[PDB]
């Protein structure tokens, strides 16, 4: 029923590459985020006067 | 003649590591640590056809020269978790002439283990094999009535009527040519038979098919009388042929300095004393050593 604080998202991908001395993979971790629109949260409606 | 399968060499020079021509390389891996011996030196440990090798890669004089006929014990030890990738270790176990000594040996890079195993198969194909290089009496050669071969092994001249002038009166048996070793069972209580690989022959000569052994079987000379000589020397020559085109390239029949004093397994110690009687324990025990006790020895 209430609306998020903010429409904005966040999409993270932990990887590892592998190496010489631990071939298992030093872990790297990088992110981006994206921005959703009012339109999935909001519809125009009646304004009032105060 | 051949001491690769049959000592354990401490800087070995950089000939005697070189492939014999009937031995064969099967695997190697780089970076193999020594430990025994705390230099903390890398190497290169290689798994041949007779030996294992082991060899500095930085200083290739130091080096290491096991065979497989001096070794009891071979243990991989996967340990040294999660920190980094489970490295494995080998620990050999050997014994030449009465003294026992003990290899390390650390896979420092934790990516390419194998090794350890293909060393294990190999050894279990040396020790299946010993007709093939080694000396033996009276074993269980004989089928009903025939030779049981080895793997690569066929018959050349099957001779009956061949006597042997070691015993007295249980002579006249078969004699059995073939391309790896030669044989003669009784014919008779079929049982004492002799088992000679071309590999302990030393000269087959007349004085009558007299074989001398190459002083590792000790000074055995065998001798052995048929039918008039015509066969007698065909044979000789033919075992004569035979001798050398075998010895241009061994078979081996495997299918598939203070430098020892820093790898005693014992520690500090390269002797056993005499082994005597025991009173005390009614066991043949070690002798003891100039004051020491059994009761002494045993408490703490």
């Amino acid at each position: 029923s209430y609306s998020p604080p903010e429409l904005e998202g966040n999409a993270v991908v932990s990887y590892s590459r592998p190496t010489e001395r631990n071939p298992d993979g030093i872990p790297r971790v990088s992110q981006c985020k994206f921005r959703l629109p009012l339109k999935l949260v909001c519809l125009p409606g009646q304004p009032s006067k105060t | 003649a051949l001491w690769e399968d049959r000592d354990v060499r401490f800087d070995v020079s950089s000939q005697q590591m070189k492939t014999r021509p009937g031995e064969v390389l099967i695997d190697c891996l780089d970076s193999v640590e020594d430990t025994k011996g705390n230099n903390g030196d890398r190497g290169r440990l290689l798994v041949t056809n007779l030996r294992i090798v082991w060899h500095s890669l930085a200083l290739p004089r130091v080096n290491l020269s096991i065979g497989y006929n001096c070794i009891l014990n071979i243990t991989t030890r996967t340990a040294n978790s999660k920190l980094r990738g489970q490295t494995e270790a080998l620990y050999v176990l050997t014994k030449c002439n009465s003294t026992r000594f003990e290899f390390i040996f650390t896979n420092l890079v934790p990516g390419s283990p194998r090794l350890y195993t293909s060393l294990i198969a190999v050894h279990r194909a040396y020790e299946t094999s010993k007709m093939y290089r080694d000396f033996k009496l009276r074993s269980a050669l004989i089928q009903n009535k025939q030779l049981r071969l080895l793997p690569q092994e066929n018959v050349y001249n099957k001779i009956n009527g061949v006597w042997n002038l070691s015993s007295d009166q249980g002579n006249l048996g078969t004699f059995f040519i073939t391309n790896v070793r030669i044989v003669w069972h009784a014919n008779m209580n079929d049982s004492f038979n002799v088992s000679i690989p071309y590999l302990q022959i030393r000269s087959v000569k007349i004085r009558a098919l007299v074989i001398e052994s190459s002083q590792q079987s000790g000074g055995y000379v065998l001798g052995f009388k048929i039918d008039p000589v015509e066969k007698l020397q065909e044979s000789v020559k033919e075992i004569n042929s035979l001798h050398k085109v075998y010895s241009a390239n061994p078979i081996f029949g495997v299918d598939y300095t203070d430098a020892f004093v820093a790898y005693f397994a014992d520690g500090n110690k390269q002797q056993d004393r005499e082994p005597v009687f025991s009173e005390e324990l009614g066991l043949a025990i070690e002798k003891l050593k100039d004051g020491f006790t059994l009761q002494g020895l045993w408490e703490v």
